[PDB]
RNA sequence: GGAGCCAGCGAGUCUAACCUUGGCCGAGAGGUCUUGGUAAUCUUGUGAAACUCCGUCGUGCUGGGGAUAGAGCAUUGUAAUUAUUGCUCUUCAACGAGGAAUUCCUAGUAAGCGCAAGUCAUCAGCUUGCGUUGAUUACGUCCCUGCCCUGUAC
RNA sequence: AUUGCGAUAACGAACGACCUUAACCACUAAUAGUGGUGCUAGCAUUUGCUGGUUCCACUUCUUAGAGGGACUA
């Protein structure tokens, strides 16, 4: 039908899920434009995967994300991870491997947590 | 420039950040310099960041916290007394307002003023109990820790039973300590430690 | 005035509680003239100290 | 002594000439070097900004920051 | 096109509350200005005249975004902590009598209607009304 | 004061009356008519609190703090007086960061915040567990406290 | 640590000091989730965007049970 992938991100108990497909660059979280994500002070924490690679990369794809559990802060860290992982997975299948690793180089230079969950867990009894 | 329209329009002012990372999208890390050669390795100002909140874990290896950016090191020490524990988002807002004030009282790049206060305030000699006391030298990492603690403690006490807000008093401390001004709480504390050490050496 | 010196070797813990490390330090302005000093905080090789008194030597 | 809570004509005249002198003005500053109470200062800033005498750079209800221009 | 989801929360609500008050059709309970709105509160609402319109707007938006709601869930939503004096704080529900009349009032002007499976659901006229105010709020930028 | 708005671990009736959605009445506590569930299915997305945004207050034991006390309205129980618990109006105490002493603690840890279960007609400031927000300071030693090991018929 | 090289009037023997978590992956199943399809509301009208309610496909997320995945590297 149409080229598409789905990927997920984790933080502590939040679980973001993202669908990516070909289209016209729009990014929505729970049906609302990403410019409205809250709290305000953390909003740049979500722009990172966009500004770090450059907006030109998104013009041909639609991202929509749902976030479910956790808390106000932990679920912000979930969605940024789901976007980054989603973006490389799309390139990995539908363009060359060269551009795929070009993306990774940018992300892992800035912050490892964009791709890999931090693996901290509550202390047992 | 690169306006690059999208079906969800990102505001112009965010697109302009696409070229260089600025703290709070406001001030540049470029041309910030640690003026004392002894501290260059211990004041992280080289990796830029957008906002002073990170998940990073630094407790696991004993020198690893030297890599944490100085602005985040500062925000942590505001979260101090028991009524404020865990309230980091409160602390982040305080820093955001503080840098603004320093950009109006005086006119330097405010992140430069912070670096001056840190380097200028850390004690350089101390004492230990043997009873009697003996004078000893102090290591560069501890110099940074002492500076941060003295600065925020002075700010906290100045703003208790106050009229000025935390941001007002923290801003005034930093400015006075970038100068050699003894009016700042932290400068007085440094002097007493060193003159006592001189007496006992 | 102040004098800078570079840590070249760490010798061991000292003091009644282990709160102090003994270190061998090389002057930065000119090599040699090495001296041994007591340092209060955590310290590593290549760290730089600010010796505010020069002609003094650690106990032993 | 006590801070004023109603605006006499003398202080009104005083405000309009003094405030353009300061680099930085906030609720705390007007309460400090002028002697009006905090409930006046919140009113004065909104009036002076509307009138164009002071320049805003950020507003946050729990903090406000205005400059000479 | 535009949807309510495209507008910031405490910006849509202020706009719609101001509009709704001018039309004057929204019927107020009359015991307004005595009631605390919650048994957990201390002092009544501080905006003496406007506060009933503000809540009417908030309820309408909250229903629009959801499948259906009833009075009990609204009491949970607007609840809060009560001080309980020297004992530790606890969660407490808001007044039922306010919220019930709010829903009844909105139903008379036709924004909301009773759903099967209980509770209230948005009317198609409610959709049309709220979507219009959304467009105006962005356009004013 | 108004607005925004997000969890995890539990527990529930036919033996009969447990957990309760929705409609109506009441300022509130509460009442009343129906309904789903012997449960990954229904209560329950347990829409929790801290928290975020916009306003009022202006350093005055003050709009901080809420003990003691008066009047009235409800709910459990065979029975609330020496007063189980809840609500409303009024009363408005000490307390301005605490001497000598002394407890716990090295990472999703301390501390802040709330929820469920236990007991149980009603009655928690208690005990156990769970999640939310999330630091500073070591990565050492035998100084203090305490434990352990390797000359002489005593 | 009676945990071991060697030495040699000794040689050869006896108690105390394995089992479940965290973490990756094939297999299950659905009372959990996703997508499509029929119908349908609002906005706008490149034919989109956000929702409500009859079937179909799937198992990645969830699930829980089972199977395998550090010796000082």
């Amino acid at each position: 039908a149409v080229p598409s992938v789905q990927t997920f991100g984790k933080k502590k108990s939040a679980t973001a899920v993202a669908h990516v497909k070909a289209g016209k660059g729009l990014i929505k979280v729970n049906g609302s434009p990403i410019t409205l994500v809250e709290p305000e002070i953390l909003r740049f924490k979500v722009y990172e995967p966009l500004l770090l690679v450059g907006l030109d990369k998104f013009s041909n794809i639609d991202i929509r994300v749902r976030v479910t559990g956790g808390g106000h802060v932990s679920q912000v860290y979930a969605i940024r991870q789901a976007i980054a992982k989603g973006l490389v997975a799309y390139h990995q299948k539908y363009v060359d491997e060269q551009s795929k690793n070009e993306l990774k180089k940018a992300f892992t230079s800035y912050d490892r947590t964009l791709l890999i969950a931090d693996s901290r867990r509550p202390e047992p009894k | 420039f690169t306006p690059v329209v999208l079906a969800t329009p990102i505001p112009e002012e965010v697109q302009q950040a696409q070229t260089e990372i600025k703290l709070f999208n406001k001030w540049s890390f470029e041309e910030v310099e640690v003026k004392d050669a002894s501290l260059v390795d211990y004041v992280q100002v080289r990796q830029p960041i957008f906002v002073a909140h990170t998940a990073g874990r630094y407790a696991n290896k004993r020198f690893r916290k030297a890599q944490c950016p100085i602005i985040e090191r500062l925000t942590n020490s505001l979260m101090m007394n028991g009524r404020n524990n865990g309230k980091k988002l409160k602390a982040v807002r305080i820093i955001k307002h503080t840098l603004d004030i320093i950009n109006v009282l005086t006119d330097q790049n405010p992140i430069q003023v912070v670096v001056d206060a840190i380097t200028n305030t850390g004690p350089r000699e101390d004492t230990t109990r043997v009873a009697r006391r003996q004078a000893v030298d102090v290591s560069p990492l501890r110099r940074v820790n002492q500076a941060i603690a003295l600065l925020t403690i002075g700010a906290r006490e100045a703003a208790f039973r106050n009229i000025k807000t935390i941001a007002e008093t923290l801003a005034e401390e930093l400015i006075n300590a970038a100068k050699g001004s003894s009016t700042s709480y932290a400068i007085k504390k440094k002097d007493e430690l060193e003159r006592v050490a001189k007496s006992n050496r | 005035p102040v004098t800078l010196a570079k840590v070249i070797k760490v010798l061991g813990r000292t003091g009644s509680r282990g709160g102090v490390t003994q270190v061998r330090v090389e002057f930065l302005e000119d090599t040699s003239r090495t001296i041994v000093r007591n340092v209060k905080g955590p310290v590593r090789e290549n760290d730089i100290l600010v010796l505010m008194e020069s002609e003094r030597e650690a106990r032993r | 002594a006590q801070h004023a809570v109603i605006l006499d004509q003398e202080k009104y005249d005083r405000i309009l000439k003094e405030v353009p002198t300061y680099r930085y003005v906030s609720v705390s500053v007007l309460v400090d070097r002028l002697k009006i109470g905090g409930s006046l200062a919140r009113i004065a800033l909104r009036h002076l900004e509307k009138e164009g005498i002071i320049k805003p750079i950020s507003k946050h209800s729990k903090q406000a920051i205005y400059t000479r221009a | 096109g535009v949807s309510v989801r495209d507008v910031a929360a405490q910006d849509f609500i202020n706009a719609y509350a101001s509009f709704l008050q001018r039309q004057g059709k929204l019927e107020v309970p009359g015991y307004v200005d005595i009631v605390k709105t919650s048994s957990g509160n201390e002092m009544p609402p501080q905006d003496a005249e406007g506060w009933f319109y503000k809540r009417a707007a908030s309820v309408a938006r909250h229903i629009y975004m959801r499948k259906q709601v009833g009075v009990g869930k609204l009491n949970k939503l607007y609840g809060g902590a009560k001080s309980r004096g020297v004992r530790p704080y606890k969660h407490i529900d808001a007044s039922g009598s306010i919220n019930r009349k709010v829903l009844q009032a909105l139903e008379k002007i036709g924004i909301v209607e009773i759903s099967p499976k209980g509770g209230r659901r948005i009317s198609e006229n409610g959709q049309r009304d709220l979507d219009r105010i959304a467009a105006q709020t962005l356009e004013e930028d």
